[PDB]
């Protein structure tokens, strides 16, 4: 069985504090939208 | 497995050299009004400044 | 024709001032250089990192 | 899309689309108007002879 991820699969990438500012950062994510297995097993 | 960790009295509205586990810096401390999640420890600038 | 000029005088200083609260984009040339200015420090705070 | 209390409401995945590229080079959250260059095609050889 497949299924959609949508957009779960995000963590917070470290403990800092940031306020109503947008950060790019590269790490290990879920991709978006991507296919995901789904079991039952 | 570490040894013990020095320990010293806060100081307030004065210039030192303060070290926080891992974050050294020199600065003046006062109070602050914002909020931090649980799990986080320090805050940070939009300019990547402490 | 006074009347008639005055009148347009004050039909275009009205319609100027309606554009100005409504247009965003008509100040273009002092945001933009507010921004280099922004960009070229933020560019040299990162650079110093 | 960090918000005022320190938490984050939204996110963008950079590889997504081209829209997603062109959200991340623009470090914004929304995309005005106009043409962004965003990446850079290059065709990658094949063999080796």
């Amino acid at each position: 069985a497949y299924t959609n991820s949508f957009t779960r699969g995000v963590y917070y990438p470290d403990k800092v504090f940031r306020s109503s500012v947008l950060h790019s950062t590269q790490d290990l994510f879920l991709p978006f939208f991507s296919n995901v297995t789904w079991f039952h097993d | 497995v570490c040894g013990p960790k020095k320990s010293t009295n806060l100081v307030k509205n004065k210039c030192v050299n303060f070290n926080f586990n891992g974050l050294t810096g020199t600065g003046v401390l006062t109070e602050s009004n914002k909020k931090f999640l649980p799990f986080q420890q320090f805050g940070r600038d939009i300019a990547d400044t402490t | 024709n006074q009347k008639l000029i005055a009148n347009q005088f004050n039909s275009a200083i009205g319609k100027i001032q309606d554009s100005l609260s409504s247009t965003p984009s008509a100040l273009g040339k002092l945001q933009d250089v507010v921004n280099q200015n922004a960009q070229a420090l933020n560019t040299l705070v990162k650079q110093l990192s | 899309k960090y918000n005022e209390n320190g938490t984050i409401t939204d996110a963008v995945d950079c590889a997504l689309d081209p829209l997603s590229e062109t959200k991340c080079t623009l470090k914004s959250f929304t995309v005005e108007k106009g043409i962004y260059q965003t990446s850079n095609f290059r065709v990658q050889p094949t063999e080796s002879i």
